[PDB]
């Protein structure tokens, strides 16, 4: 899922010096919400391996994956990869690495704490709309693991302190808001752990050689197509479309360079805006993403209202938004977009609930006041000009757009090269092919777009000598 | 760019950027002038202390409130307040920040016209908009229906909203507010032996009111208890000593809200105006208004006001309805939170009164559909 | 394929696929418009609430029935009703589904022509047909003779049929129906101190009329009983409390059917019109017509209407004639059941009006012998 990116540095004399690794666009929605036929990250399943008994009893982990709420919603287990020796291999790789085993144990215990965040329960009060917990055993054990106080954590979750002017005041939270905050905290702590791990790996990998010009290597998820497309697939499709637009612009620049080299210069119209017409209906204001982000802020929003607003603001007014199609008994379709890869339809249901990422400031302060390493991950988190978005005003889509923009401010500074890998068949048998599979691979790889852009100009170019030695015999 | 949300309010000016969870700057709206001569030469005292600075020099200044009940009465003081807020509090140039302003219902149109003229001419704000306090309060409360009671320091009013549709004929406005409560507290403290007259001691009386006063669930029972028991007496420390103890005067000051006959007002209490406003609306929406009673404003912050008002409304209303009162802990700043939410909406960006529109149509553009 | 049986009626649109036991979608035929302005922005309210949605927003909408008395007076509203019925309640595209329509006897030809034109042009149905609302009710009763009294909300009519041969010269139509009864109840409830004026609370009054009103066997005796005792009084709970009690008004509302002079109409009562239509026919079929009285329509659902009507008609009719009244429990939906039965017939498949036939012959095809 995450956009792995490795920068390979070189010395002054053009010799290999060092390697720098970075990560981008890691998806947080997978942690909490999973599709019915899909699993979560391999981490949680690997921890539940029974071949290591010490971790389970020292963390007081229930050995049954069914009991845990965060995991059981998706498909429980598949025969993808045998988790046991993979977990032992990762543990061995960590052991032979630069840091000690106490950090590894902190990693496992933090993951176990993330696991126990789903057991939290809350109920309404006597004669008030405020929410109070009923059970506290899971809260007690989680606080014991994090080295916090259960009473303080519960008070922070139920009654978040906020700063107004020069005085602190307490805010009220209902059940829905506290559940959203609990999910957002679990996603955020996982993100911070992953980023810190990446920084540690980069530091360990680092050599003392000077870093002159580098060669970047970028790996990104493809233009995945399903019959049940959702928000997670929408973000991936939008990122892939941005990358395809970048490739189209680069190829147009190369074609213009060749034209000016050969002195054969016509059709100066840029090849970017044709694809950017679809981009402008996603990231720009009054786009799909902007309307989605606004809608969740309205406290009475519902899926029907969101669909009605999309139809009012985009049906017929835009050149890409259009009605969905019902084919071969597909389960649901609400709206259909047109991309470089064809017609894609997405399902609205469930988008509004999972877009919210309201973080809690007092819980982050409590983490900073903790007695564990966790304070390092949450060291800095959230007058003469400020635009600091509030904790409530936090959407996954906004973070996705920000990360994509900061990635484009970095990738555009380097001359790009493209490598495409195509699976020949769905089966392991060599030689045989699946034609629809190759069609789908070509469509998602953008080769059809490349040949289409090449075909509108003059794609066939032959030297005068070759033309004479082949076609002069005609007259 | 980013939007700016400024709430002039009454007795407290609170402002901050849109998309924030709380106002950055909160300070009293006071302009003070030195009333003495001044003998030291070289310091060069300024001729006007504005904002929270006047609180520090409270003992040598005449504190004047620029607004009485919502309406601005001293415009020059209001330019001073706005300039202080924009420069010494937020440290931003309003030349590139749209400004959202909050304004109470049923006020003179000249007030809004002058407000917009000042914003567009003196500060040259690119765009601005004026909204009603009750709508913002309902925004911040996470609701789409229900009748909201906004009681600040300037004026108390109720605005019933159902499904995002207002009922203008059912809007009731009452001028009883926190300032009148402070004045009645002064009038009732002198019967014990403490006299407060100067405008500097207005702040002391207000602080006593904020710190000690509370609303009694029953009036006669509490008076009977206080006539014999002395468990209701609490001491307060003045800024120079001579602690004062107040007995039944602590729960008698906020009773003016439910008994406006104490200060000579003819109208009825807030618990009765809310019921009358509910019965003003249509018969098919009275249940939802009953079940979504919303509170906001600083004056509604007294301990036990929610229980008293619920008991009164339950007495008034038919016995077959469930009366529920929503009192979030952040009543005081609810309006500004609603303003931040409103300004952060994407579809609101086309409802601003731009500079071109104001230039073309004059100050009268405010009363168009961009209400 | 399948056929759609739509029954517009008046005040209740009921529809469903042919061959079903009961109609699938039943909802009032009203169109609502917001009469207020709306202060909350970003919600994006629609400009017209149609169907059962408007019943939930009665308090902020004005309700207009697109059908006054059988005929359609607001064609845009009727088109909205039809579109809602086809695309939301049934969720079936009418492109490949024939439709069967119903309307009252003795209606303007322009109404039928415009209905046919709209249904071929706007919706592009493959075929359609119009049937009398009384003949279908006769089918649904498993009969082939006798008269049928279709007292709906818009119009009341009698159609005598003997052995499948209709008698056009004996058809009697009366404009008194459920809407007039509701209006009369609204008028006479004022004498008890309850005022209902808004179109929204007309629905409330209709609820009281449905729930409590009943037809008295004797008028003078029930009047004396209600004036002397108080055992006939019942209480109804309004949507906002304040339970109200109705006494003598309980049975005065439905008596307008047998006493049209209460609302000022000169025409005779229901029983008298039925008897006049019976004797308007021939002399050799009067016995069968007497023995097969059929009741249908919502208005004929009052408790005790059958006994009173039988007593009245027996008083009018000769003593040596047996009088029977058929009152099935499903009077309200009888017309749609008959329509479904008719559309399920195999011999009826050749009576549809094909789109090509309409194009070749024009809108006047329906009135032509190709009925
Ligand atoms: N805890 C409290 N108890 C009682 N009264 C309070 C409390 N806090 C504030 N007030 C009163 O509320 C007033 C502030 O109201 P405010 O919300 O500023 O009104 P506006 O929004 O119109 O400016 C003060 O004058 C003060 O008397
Ligand atoms: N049991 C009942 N008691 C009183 N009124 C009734 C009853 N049933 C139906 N009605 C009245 O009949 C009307 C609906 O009749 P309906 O047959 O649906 O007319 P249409 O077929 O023209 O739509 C309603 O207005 C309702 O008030
Ligand atoms: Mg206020
Ligand atoms: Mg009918």
């Amino acid at each position: 899922r995450f956009g792995k990116f490795i920068r390979i540095h070189f010395g002054a004399t053009g010799k290999l010096a060092s390697a720098d690794i970075e990560t981008y666009l890691l998806e947080k929605s997978r942690v909490i919400f999973q599709l019915k036929a899909e699993r979560d990250y391999h981490i949680f399943y690997q921890i539940l391996s029974n071949k290591k008994p010490e971790l389970l009893d020292m963390l007081l982990i229930t050995n049954n994956p069914y009991d845990y709420a965060f995991i059981s919603q998706g498909e429980t287990t598949v025969a993808s990869i045998d988790d046991a020796e993979e977990l032992m291999a990762t543990d061995n790789a960590f052991d032979v690495l630069g840091f000690t085993s106490e950090e590894k144990n902190s990693m496992y215990k933090l993951t176990g704490a993330i696991m126990h965040f789903g057991n939290m329960k809350f109920k309404l009060k006597q004669r008030e709309e405020q929410a109070e917990p009923d059970g506290t055993e899971e809260a007690d054990k989680s606080a014991y693991l994090m080295g916090l106080n259960s009473a303080d954590l519960l008070k922070g979750l139920c009654h978040p302190r906020v700063k107004v002017g020069n005085e602190y005041v307490t805010k009220g939270q209902n059940v829905q808001q506290v559940i959203y905050a609990t999910g957002a905290l679990a996603k955020a702590v996982y993100e911070r752990m992953f980023n810190w791990m990446v920084t540690r790996i980069n530091a360990t990998l680092e050599t003392k050689q000077p870093r002159q010009y580098f060669i970047g290597v970028l790996d990104i998820a493809g233009f995945e197509i399903f019959d049940f497309n959702s928000f997670e697939q929408l973000c991936i499709n939008f990122t892939n479309e941005k990358l395809q637009q970048f490739f189209n612009h680069h190829m147009f620049v190369l074609e213009q360079e060749e034209y000016k080299k050969e002195g054969i210069e016509w059709t100066f119209i840029d090849f970017g805006m044709d694809l950017q017409a679809c981009i402008d209906l996603i990231e720009k204001p009054m786009g799909i993403m902007s309307i989605l982000e606004e809608e969740c802020m309205f406290p009475k929003a519902t899926d029907m209202t969101f669909k009605a607003k999309l139809f009012d603001n985009h049906l017929g007014k835009s050149a890409n938004f259009q009605k969905p199609r019902n084919i071969k008994g597909k389960p649901e379709a609400h709206f259909s977009l047109i991309h470089y890869a064809g017609i894609v339809d997405y399902n609205i249901i469930g988008w509004l609930q999972k877009n919210k990422d309201p973080l809690n400031e007092t819980v982050v302060g409590l983490y900073q006041k903790s007695s564990l390493k966790l304070l390092s991950t949450l060291f800095a988190n959230y007058g003469k000009g400020k635009a600091k978005k509030g904790s409530s005003f936090q959407t996954v889509s906004a973070l996705h757009r920000e990360n994509l923009n900061k990635l484009m401010t970095n990738l555009r500074s380097t001359h790009p090269h493209f490598v495409r890998c195509i699976i020949p068949n769905e089966t392991k048998s060599p030689g045989v092919m699946d034609n629809p599979l190759v069609m789908h691979q070509l469509r998602c790889n953008g080769v059809l777009e490349g040949i289409r852009i090449c075909r509108k100009g003059f794609p066939n170019r032959i030297l005068y000598g070759d033309f004479r030695q082949r076609y002069r015999i005609l007259n | 760019t980013t939007a700016l949300v400024c709430d002039n309010g009454s007795g407290l000016v609170k402002a901050g950027f849109a998309g924030d969870d709380a106002p950055r700057a909160v300070f009293p709206s006071i302009v003070g002038r030195p009333r003495h001569q001044g003998v030291m030469v070289g310091m060069g005292q300024k001729d006007s202390y504005v904002g929270d600075e006047a609180q520090s020099k409270r003992g040598i200044l005449t504190l004047k409130y620029p607004i009485e009940h919502g309406i601005i009465t001293n415009w020059d003081d209001m330019e001073k307040i706005w300039h202080h807020t924009f420069y010494n509090e937020l440290r931003v140039a309003p030349e590139e920040h749209p400004t959202l302003l909050t304004e109470a219902p049923l006020n003179p149109k000249a007030n809004r016209e002058k407000m917009t003229q000042i914003m567009f001419e003196t500060f040259n704000v690119p765009a601005m908009y004026v909204a009603i306090q009750a709508v913002l309060s309902l925004y911040a409360s996470g609701r789409t229906t229900g009748i909201v009671l906004d009681s600040g320091d300037g004026v108390t009013h109720n605005v019933p909203i159902y499904e995002g549709y207002a009922l203008p004929h059912a809007i009731m406005r009452l001028d009883l507010a926190g300032r009148d409560l402070t004045d009645y507290l002064m009038k009732i403290l002198t019967e014990r032996g403490y006299s407060f007259v100067t405008t500097a001691e207005r702040e002391i009386v207000r602080d006593i009111k904020e710190k000690l006063c509370y609303v009694a669930l029953d009036f006669e029972n509490e008076m009977a208890t206080a006539a014999s028991s002395s468990s209701l007496e609490k001491s307060y420390e003045l800024p120079d000593g001579q602690v004062i103890t107040i007995g039944n005067e602590r729960f008698r000051c906020p009773e003016t809200l439910f008994q406006p006959s104490f200060i000579g007002m003819e109208s009825a209490g807030i618990h009765e105006t809310t019921y009358n406003s509910i019965m003003k609306c249509d018969i098919d929406i009275r249940k939802d208004l009953y079940a979504n009673n919303v509170l906001s404003g600083g004056t509604t912050m007294y301990p036990g006001i929610a229980d008293r008002m619920q008991k009164e409304i339950t007495a008034l209303a038919p016995s077959t309805m469930k009366i529920k009162i929503i009192a979030p802990p952040e009543r005081k700043y609810s309006v500004w939170i609603g303003g931040s939410i409103l300004a952060s909406l994407s579809t609101f960006q086309q409802m601003w009164i731009s500079k071109q529109e104001y230039d073309e149509a004059g100050p009268s553009i405010v009363h168009r559909k961009c209400f």
